[PDB]
């Protein structure tokens, strides 16, 4: 792990995320013509960054887990209890040989009160928020995500904000990287940004 | 009161008794062996050819050079192969070598029966089964074809037919088949005789037809050899 | 009556009835001869299909390659016996490095046939099986039957129309003890031939033997080499 | 055991409906009427407390109503020793769901996981289901507010409102005219609730001990879970009998 | 736990008691149609007994197992068989079907999700202390080519693909009636399907178009169960289209 | 009530004494690591509504196990018309953490409350899996535990009114965030009265 | 993108290539390994990294297609056997388990391809090498690299990456093991010995 | 003969009576409870009289309502005992075919269900045939309900579709209690009128004692 | 154990709505001797007849009063063998609770665990519902507690209540004497007129026994005591 990165700044009701496209085991970039931000549902995204391998395991676990609730629910899921479950469920598989040490980025369109952002770490600790950012980038990112909006995000200055870190996590930061995957999710379509 | 894991006066197990006449309900299972290949031929057992014949499964792959085709209770029937796929590919696993079909068979047969209602558990029988299973498939020595029954023997067959008259469709076996024969005549003697033991028609979407042969994997035929094979009666 | 209800309910007979009618179904199934010598122990059974279009199979099942049993009564319930029977061998040769010793290893079976005549209304396992075994004791034929005693024979012989058999071995009693390996299973399909009327006499298609001894492992001749034993006719004069 | 004394306890039948299942609606039927009202700002339970006696310490809140979590709450009729199995196992799981997820128990969920035990009983084991159906009230952030019930055999169906008890089939029947699906305030809906008490009861002046009526709304942004008082089941009586004297002559 | 003597025994009859008394429970029941489509395969179901008191949400015989992966039952008899007894059928598949799920790359092979539920309900049989349960299912979903499928299972375990089946007031009765109705020129469009699935469910349905709940189920997104008024829509364009017929 | 290790980003709990309130006063703070980007979740729970009991550490188990341990507290609380005492669930949580065996995970439990229906002033910590801790003295608590008891013993004011412990109390919260990272974070002041609780929620980084 | 097993599919058909070889330094014990395993011609894996790790889970994902094959008759998807495998790989660590394993086969879309880590990776490319010494192979393969590269270019691709491999980090010895997947059923090229390689190149 | 079975209040009983009448055939009538009463013997030699009556009459259907009954109860009320059950049992089979083998003599067998029955009586090859009625639909009762309403008072106040559309697939008997229990409602009243008021009144009571809808609604 | 067993259940219902055996067990209660137990709402009195009809019962141990802890007492009704099991497990109940809130049991709090095991014993095989009727006594948390606990399992809580030897009447005195929040003297004056109403099972003071919950805990009363409770009766 201590590769791969993330960062999300949530808007109006948008949010704008992006991770690069890039898996390494080794030394060398195995995968890279996959992308690794999953839909667990058409509602709701899971973006996991840390070990490369890693964010498959977590992803598939969450997958059987989120899709059980659905079932007991019967209805669309709920963003404050996909927080929980998620966080309770990763910090029990840590121990585990199916082990989760990744810092993952959920997603939802609540049901009620509207657009809302997890945010997960490696150690793994929920909090909602809308300032957050992921991987070894979030200890880079998080001070910059606390400036930059006032409450929450425009999407102009976003754009702007979001080049200026693209340019700066390959400088400073080490990926095997060369594309970058940049994403807006209006809550019920994905939307594709534009690469920097 | 008593069970069915009593003895009768006859001394003989009730349960064991009952099941062969419960086979007769169902489908039926016709496999000749032939020097060339073992041929299974089973009843897909329909109400219309509207039922699609896209999986209907009766007859399975055991192994890759080694079939199954069931008669009797059709229900009993599809747990018994699900599980008999997993101990073939344990032992074709190890050995790594291709199932005789002599081991599939005798290694099925000791699951036939351990019934009671006492000295089981739910992963254990409290039933006996009421599946005869023929195991038609190709091995080193050569093809060869086993017969399985609920009492557990395991003999060689030639030519073996059960099916809802386990009676009728052997007695039409002794009068078409003839011991060396073509692989062609072996897949018709069995058209013949699926007839006769159903009590149903001919139709492409009412048979089904398998053939594990020399240098070749279990093969499913499709509408338009199920077709060809219809036409040689 | 209303004493073998179960196989819990005692008989004022002194034995249970259920226990007896187990007893039918060994003499219902296959005529079997067993005989040992003072190296060998030699197992003679007799084929039976289920059809016309089929050429018999073996009712010798291995157990092992150095204790094996002939069934008779039914396949399935000899078969069931044979699995905790093929699981000793392969303890014995973890434990010991040896063939099991026949003797104790009949004592377990009889165990495991002792619990369901013990248990509600439960089956009492209706094969008897002739075990042949080598040990370091010598050669033993055993009987066991559908209750847990066992028999240490010199020869014996179960199944159908047995008595026939029987007499045989009576006759050449101290003979088999004696004799060489081949002459062994000679006698034994001299034996099983008596069974059958004077009409129906034993073919290399219907004869499985099963010879475990001092300098061989346990091998089963179905055509293997039925061929020269088979050779001379002595039959009972019925 | 024995096979004389088994005539088998669990089997299915050809009619489909276990044997001891309508057996068990009956016993049901004697235990008094438990109902549920939707509110279009809450739910409540009004039940009739199985004591009526002068004598009563009132140790628990209602013997009938268990409040069981901070949004969920159930009322019994049936066998009182078998309501006591359940009620302790409720109380546990339908905790466990709001508190850590911190999203509101359905009433549906809840069912689904309670009634694989009663079931279990009813098709295995020799054994028998339990002697009571339950009502469950309580709101979800899901579908919104909710109403179900759990029958014996573990069948459910999720009513908006429902009574049970003594008179089940008249109760039901004039629930319909009155009550669709949601029109109701808070207060038509407690009015509404004392007025299926009252035909069904034997005793039309009722007390605040002979039935008690339990609120589950969320005020003030919290979700609150509280067992009327004395006085306030009196005042709404006091305001019932009023309006009982003018609604039927 | 487990009964220590068997329910289900075999015994003379030629089957087993419980999966005769199981065959009989289905047969007396009422009418759940599957009709396969090209666009999306429907299931529906003649009765829930709706009437503007009550609200469907998991009281829906049509439950969806996996994301494209849904079956309906049929428990449902003389007097009327057991929600009881589909809810473990179905949880038991349910998992199976998102392991499976998340081993295929495509939307899940019915295939298995069948194959599988004929052997959860022999299982019970074998089972000490257990019978079979006394259901009929419509196994449906799209396989990872996006095959779409209609299967069947009766209460002991055996399963079949089928263009189309119709199960109880007697089952043989209905579901050779809906090989009269379908057509490949009536599955074409998504309310077509729907119309064909219906058809065969107003036969003798007591109160229909709020009775009659049939859910739809997409590719690989999630199952949308249909209102009873939503359904009633359709119902009324039929049922004018079926008297004109006659 | 065991958490893995006690790295949340924050670790702090004061109480402080009045003889006509109590209070209760902690960091709000989640978030494990150097790094948050929260500063809010629960943290001090409300048991009986009136009395609270605060765990302490890692964000995940600090609040599973808050809410299983509520769940026994409750069951007791629901039966009798009349709530639990606050010496009995006192051992309660004694034993809890005991449960979890030699070379345990460290928890440090903080219970401020007045006792239920006999009425005197409670304040106790637990940690490790220890020794009987009742007091009527202060308690302060956690990992930088000097730290917290030097403010406890700070505060009491034991004839002034409710309001000046508060102003004292925020004074206090934030000279101990400039000594410590266990401080800090939001901080959340709990003022207990018998009947309620009084949530306050102080200005401080 | 790493060690002795790789393998790219191109637009004519596929590539697999895998050595036979085995023995770091002096140590060796097994001259004609297989680090491309196939008793059938269904599904196709490969090896790399440890020894011990790759040939245990792949012979346990042996059992494992057997199985879903005979289960459906047909043959499954190539993603569904190899998924089942990768749940076994994570969960398998404890055993000083690295396994870094390609498992190729035959899916209904299209030939499927899929990368395995003993920590659970799965992502589907067109190229995937598992272990270290593959990043020396990616500066010729990709320098060349086109996705139409005739089935003649990539038989003399492969020849010569392992001459220039043996020249480059020794190891290479015995035989070079070419495999290529045509169609959807495979089949074994050539196994062509060492010794012919060195001059061509 | 015949054996009738399904769900009960088909119309079982009526079916008998009518298809008596369209043969000719003497209509002997006599429930099988009545056989085993207190009288010591005097069981089975009463058997023997309803068989060799039948014969002697000539053509000949016996309908033996209730014969369940034998079965179900073991009734504990009878000196005659466990004993006056066993042997009765017997005689009726030995009337019927055994070894007397009469000849003329159909027995029509009404019973509840034939899964209650006794295994003795029971066993196919002495009644040939065996019918199974299905739970009866709406379309089945209208018919049924327009020959009550002519034998009933006329008016246009009787409503027949209402009651019958708001029961469920159940029997034709709900169709003549409705009818029954209207007439009698009337006489409370002190009118001699049924009109839609009596209806929907007795709609409740007979649809409540038969079987009942509200259990039913929650599983369907 | 070295058996197969049983696992079926002894109770069907009936198309009544009753369970057949829990009746006959209420006709067991009713067999027992006088015993009866009030909440005064100043303590917790439970007093008891105990048919000995000898007195060569040297007991200064186990009684019909029998402490479960320090705090709860419990009195039974009908029968001895049935008593014998329920006060052990109260014991090991009030040893599971006293390790972790280290105040022993809470009356609420018992009945429920004692009612989820007792219709355990009617709902499944190889036991048998009981036919005892408890009656459980606590002072705890600074209020008395007084519940009864039937043999299907149910509880109900009670102010005062009667079971045993002519019960119906015992009910009947009991609302009309005792009304609700009377003092502790009139509780224990009404308890021992229960026993008095029918008696018979030897007048010696040893042959009743009485234990009180208060404040302090809880202690069974010497019989020389009791006997002083009786004798203003007539």
């Amino acid at each position: 792990m201590e590769y791969l990165i993330g960062i999300q700044g949530p808007d109006y009701v948008l949010v704008a995320s992006d991770r690069v496209a890039a898996s390494n085991i080794v030394q060398m970039k195995d995968d890279h013509d996959k992308m690794f931000k999953m839909s667990e549902k058409i509602l709701l995204l899971c973006v996991g960054e840390a070990g490369d391998t890693v964010q498959f395991a977590e992803y598939i676990q969450k997958n059987v887990q989120l899709y059980k609730m659905r079932n007991g629910y019967e209805l669309s899921p709920t963003a404050a209890a996909n927080f929980t479950r998620r966080n309770l469920a990763d910090c029990l598989r840590s121990r585990t040989p199916y082990h989760v040490n990744l810092l993952l980025a959920g997603y939802d369109e609540h049901e009620g009160p509207a657009l809302y952002y997890m945010d997960y770490l490696a150690a793994l600790a929920k909090a909602p928020f809308a300032a957050h950012g992921y991987g070894a980038f979030l200890t880079l990112s998080i001070l910059d995500r606390y400036y930059t909006p006032t409450i929450s995000r425009e999407r102009a200055v976003e754009l702007l904000r979001k080049c200026l870190e693209e340019l700066q996590k390959r400088f400073i930061l080490n990926l095997p990287t060369f594309s970058v995957r940049v994403i807006d999710k209006d809550g019920i379509h994905n939307l594709e940004n534009i690469t920097f | 009161d008593r069970g069915v894991n009593t003895f009768s006066p006859e001394g003989r197990l009730f349960q064991v008794e009952y099941a062969i006449e419960g086979h007769k309900l169902g489908s039926t299972a016709i496999g000749i062996q032939t020097s060339e290949g073992v041929c299974l031929a089973v009843e897909k057992r329909i109400t219309s050819p509207l039922m699609e014949p896209s999986s209907i499964e009766k007859i399975v792959e055991i192994d890759a050079h080694i079939g199954c085709a069931m008669s009797g209770l059709i229900a009993d029937a599809k747990t018994l192969i699900d599980k008999a796929r997993v101990e073939t590919q344990n032992h074709w696993f190890t050995y790594n070598e291709t199932m005789t079909v002599e081991s599939v068979t005798q290694a099925v047969s000791n699951l036939a029966l351990q019934f009671g209602e006492e000295d089981a558990d739910p992963g254990a029988m409290s039933r006996p089964f009421g599946v005869a299973l023929l195991f038609g498939g190709v091995d080193e020595k050569g093809p060869q074809l086993f017969h399985m029954d609920p009492s557990g023997t395991f003999v060689q067959c030639d030519a073996r037919a059960i099916g809802s008259a386990s009676e009728g469709a052997q007695s039409s076996l002794q009068e078409v088949y003839h011991k060396s024969t073509t692989l062609k005549e072996a897949i018709k003697s069995s058209l013949i005789i699926l007839k006769q033991v159903m009590e149903e028609k001919l139709n492409a979407t009412n048979i089904e037809l398998a053939t594990v042969q020399p240098g070749q994997n279990f093969h499913m035929f499709t509408k338009e050899e199920l077709e060809e094979v219809i036409k040689d009666i | 009556n209303q004493y073998d209800n179960d196989v819990t309910v005692w008989s004022p007979q002194g034995r249970i009835h259920q226990i007896e009618y187990a007893m039918e179904a060994v003499k219902q199934g296959s005529a079997t001869v067993g005989l040992k010598s003072k190296t060998h122990a030699v197992l003679v059974a007799l084929k039976r299909a289920q059809s016309e279009l089929a050429a018999h199979q073996k009712k010798i099942l291995h157990v092992d390659n150095h204790i094996g049993i002939s069934i008779a009564g039914l396949t399935a319930d000899a078969r069931l016996l044979c699995n905790f029977m093929r699981q000793e061998c392969l303890d014995s040769r973890f434990v010991f490095d040896r063939p099991l010793p026949v003797s104790r290893l009949v004592s377990l079976i009889g165990s495991k046939t002792q619990i369901p005549t013990q248990r509600y209304g439960r089956r009492p396992y209706g094969v008897g099986l002739l075990i042949a075994g080598y040990d370091d004791m010598g050669p033993h034929v055993f009987q066991t039957c559908p209750s847990a005693n066992y028999f240490d024979c010199r020869a014996m012989s179960i199944g159908a129309r047995s008595q026939s058999a029987r007499t045989y071995l009576e006759r050449h009693m101290s003979e088999f003890m004696q004799c060489n390996l081949d002459e062994l299973v000679k006698h034994g399909l001299r034996a099983l031939r008596e069974t059958l009327p004077a009409e129906q006499d034993l073919t290399t298609k219907n004869v499985s033997i099963g010879i475990v001894g001092k300098d061989l492992e346990f091998t089963i001749y179905d055509d293997d080499d039925v061929s020269p034993f088979l050779d001379g006719l002595e039959e009972r004069p019925q | 055991m024995s096979r004389r004394y088994d005539s088998r306890t669990t089997i299915f039948s050809p009619e489909g409906r276990l044997y001891q299942v309508e057996y068990a609606m009956e016993a049901i039927g004697h235990a008094g009427t438990c109902l549920g009202i939707l509110a279009n700002d809450g739910v409540l339970l009004a039940a009739e407390r199985r004591n009526i006696h002068k004598l009563l310490d009132e140790v628990f809140f209602s013997e009938k109503i268990y409040k069981l979590n901070e949004d969920m709450a159930c009322s019994v009729a049936g066998i009182t020793s078998d309501a006591n199995v359940l009620t302790n196992e409720l109380r546990l799981i339908a905790q466990r769901y709001l508190l850590q997820y911190q999203e509101p128990i359905p009433c549906e969920q809840l069912v689904t996981a309670l009634c694989d035990i009663k079931q279990a009983y009813t098709q295995f084991g020799g054994k028998r289901p339990f002697g009571v159906s339950l009502l469950y009230i309580g709101w979800d952030k899901h579908y919104g507010f909710q109403l179900y019930q759990s029958d014996p055999s573990g069948n459910y169906g999720g009513w908006k409102a429902t009574c049970i008890g003594n008179n089940s089939a008249a109760a039901v029947s004039m629930l319909k005219q009155d009550y669709k699906e949601g029109e109701m305030t808070l207060k038509s809906a407690l009015a509404l609730a004392v007025k299926v008490l009252n035909k069904t009861m034997d005793v039309s002046k009722l007390s605040a001990e002979k039935v008690e009526i339990a609120t589950l709304t969320r005020e003030n942004g919290k979700t609150v879970i509280r067992v009327l008082k004395q006085k306030e089941v009196e005042q709404l009586i006091k305001k019932h009998e009023e309006e009982e004297a003018k609604a039927e002559r | 736990m487990s009964y220590d003597r068997a329910i289900t025994v075999f015994s003379p009859d030629g089957h087993l008691f419980q999966v005769e008394y199981a065959q009989e429970a289905v047969k007396k029941g009422s009418t759940a149609v599957g009709v396969r489509g090209r666009d999306i395969v429907v299931l529906g179901v003649e009765k829930k007994s709706v009437a503007k008191l009550q609200d469907e949400r998991t009281v829906r015989k049509i439950c969806a197992l996996d994301d494209n992966v849904c079956m309906a039952f049929a428990v449902v008899a003389s007097v009327s068989g057991l929600t009881a007894d589909a809810r473990i059928v179905i949880n038991r598949a349910r998992v199976e079907c998102q392991s499976h799920r998340l081993t295929v790359g495509d939307p899940v092979t019915v295939e298995y999700i069948t194959r599988y539920i004929a052997s959860l309900k022999q299982r019970y049989t074998q089972s000490n202390g257990r019978r079979p349960f006394g259901i009929s299912a419509l196994i449906v979903g799209f396989d990872f080519d996006g095959t779409p499928r209609l299967y069947q299972t009766d209460p002991s375990g055996t399963y079949h693909a089928w263009k189309a089946n119709a199960i109880g007031r007697g089952a043989k009765s209905v579901r050779e009636f809906l090989e009269k109705n379908y057509t490949d020129d009536a599955i074409e469009t998504d309310d077509l399907t729907i119309k064909l699935v219906i058809k065969a469910l107003l036969e003798v349905v007591q109160s229909g178009g709020k009775n009659i709940e049939l859910a739809v189920m997409r590719r690989d997104q999630p199952l949308k169960i249909l209102s009873p008024e939503e359904i009633e829509k359709y119902v009324a364009e039929i049922e004018k289209e079926k008297e004109e017929n006659e | 009530m065991s958490v893995m290790s006690y790295n949340g980003g924050a670790v702090m709990a004061m109480k402080g004494k009045n003889c006509v309130a109590i209070a209760a006063d902690r960091r709000f703070g989640i978030q494990a690591q150097m790094v948050t980007t929260d500063f809010q979740k629960i943290f001090p729970m409300g048991d009986r509504l009136y009395i609270g009991l605060a765990g302490l550490a890692t964000d995940v188990q600090t609040v599973a196990q808050r809410l299983k341990f509520r769940l026994n507290l409750y069951e007791l609380k629901e039966g009798r018309q009349i709530k639990p005492y606050t010496l009995m669930s006192m051992v309660a949580n004694l034993l809890y953490e005991k449960r979890f065996g030699p070379y345990y995970t460290e928890p440090v439990i903080a219970g401020l409350d007045p006792k239920t229906f006999k009425p005197f002033i409670c304040s106790l910590d637990l940690i490790g899996c220890p020794m009987v801790t009742d007091d009527f003295v202060v308690s302060g608590t956690c990992s930088e535990q000097m730290y917290g008891m030097c403010e406890s013993l700070w505060e009491p004011n034991m004839d002034p009114e409710h309001l000046f412990e508060t102003i004292s109390q925020a004074m206090l919260n934030a000279v101990d965030r400039d000594a410590v990272s266990g401080m800090g974070v939001i901080v959340h002041i709990i003022e207990k009265d018998k009947i309620t609780t009084r949530t306050l929620k102080a200005r401080m980084d | 993108t790493t060690t002795l097993a790789f393998k790219f599919q191109h637009g004519v058909i596929v590539a697999a290539d895998s050595r036979a070889t085995a023995g770091p330094y002096i140590a060796s014990q097994t001259v004609k390994k297989v680090i491309e395993i196939n008793p059938y011609l269904l599904g196709t894996m490969a090896g790399g990294a440890a020894d011990c790790s790759f040939w245990e889970r792949l012979l346990a994902r042996q059992c494992r297609i057997y199985e879903l094959r005979n289960k459906e008759r047909i043959s499954v998807a190539a993603a569904s056997k190899l998924l089942a495998n990768m749940v076994y790989q994570y969960k398998g660590m404890g055993l000083s388990m690295g396994t870094m394993i390609c498992g190729w086969d035959k899916r209904g879309p299209g030939l499927y391809y899929v990368d395995s880590e003993g920590n659970r990776i799965s992502g589907t490319a067109f190229s995937v090498g598992s272990g270290s010494v593959y990043a020396f192979g990616v500066m010729d393969r990709g320098y060349s690299y086109d996705l139409q590269v005739e089935e003649a270019y990539d038989l003399a691709r492969r020849a010569i990456y392992q001459a220039t491999y043996r020249d480059a980090y020794s190891g290479g010895a015995v035989n070079l093991y070419h495999v290529r997947e045509d169609g959807w059923i495979r089949v074994s090229s050539d196994n062509v010995a060492d010794l012919h390689d060195k001059y061509t190149s | 003969g015949v054996i009738l079975y399904g769900p009960p209040g088909t119309g079982k009983t009526l079916l008998a009576k009518a298809v008596a009448n369209q043969t000719s055939a003497t209509f002997l009538r006599v429930v099988g409870s009545e056989l085993i009463q207190k009288y010591l013997g005097d069981g089975p030699k009463l058997v023997r009289e309803l068989f060799r009556v039948a014969e002697e009459h000539a053509p000949s259907i016996v309908f033996i309502d209730e014969i369940d009954a034998i079965g179900t109860k073991r009734y504990d009320s009878n000196s005659g005992g466990e004993r006056e059950i066993q042997r009765t049992m017997l005689e009726l089979l030995n009337q019927l075919d055994g070894f007397d083998s009469r000849g003329d003599v159909k027995v029509i067998m009404a019973t509840n269900r034939i899964e209650t029955l006794d295994p003795a009586l029971i066993r196919p090859g002495r009644i040939d045939r065996k019918i199974e009625f299905p739970l009866p639909d709406e379309k089945t009762k209208k018919r049924i309900f327009q020959i009550h309403t002519s034998r009933m008072t006329l008016a246009d106040d009787v409503t027949l579709d209402d009651l019958i559309m708001a029961k469920d697939d159940l029997s034709g008997a709900d169709i003549k209690a409705i009818c029954t229990e209207a007439g009698l409602m009337a006489l409370r009243e002190r009118r001699m009128k049924v009109t839609n008021e009596d209806f929907k009144k007795s709609k409740e009571n007979v649809l409540y004692k038969k079987q009942e809808g509200t259990p039913e609604g929650l599983y369907l | 154990m070295a058996e197969r067993g049983y696992s079926f259940s002894l109770t069907t219902f009936s198309p009544s709505g009753k369970l057949v055996q829990i009746e006959y067990a209420l006709a067991a209660v009713a067999g027992g001797a006088p015993s009866v137990g009030i909440k005064a709402a100043n303590g917790v009195v439970l007093a008891t007849e105990k048919k000995q009809k000898s007195i060569l019962y040297d007991e200064r141990s186990v009684h019909k009063v029998e402490p479960i802890t320090k705090h709860i007492g419990l009195v039974y009704s009908g029968m001895g063998p049935d008593y014998r099991v329920l006060v052990h497990r109260a014991r090991k109940l009030a040893q599971q609770y006293y390790l972790v809130y280290q105040e022993p049991i809470p009356t609420a709090q018992l009945v429920q665990r004692v009612a989820s095991v007792m219709q355990e014993y009617t709902q499944s095989g190889g036991v048998r519902p009981f036919g005892v009727s408890l009656l459980i006594c606590g002072w705890n948390e600074g209020r008395p507690y007084l519940f009864q606990s039937d043999p299907s399992g149910a509880y109900f809580a009670w102010k005062a209540t009667a079971m045993g030897k002519n019960y119906v009447n015992g009910k009947t005195f009991l609302e009309k004497r005792y009304n609700e929040d009377l003092e502790l003297e009139d509780a224990i004056h009404t308890a021992i007129l229960t026993l008095k109403e029918s008696f018979e099972g030897q007048m010696t003071e040893d042959n009743i026994e009485v234990g009180i919950c208060n404040e302090a805990g809880f202690r069974r009363l010497t019989p020389t005591e009791v006997r002083d409770y009786l004798a203003a009766i007539a």
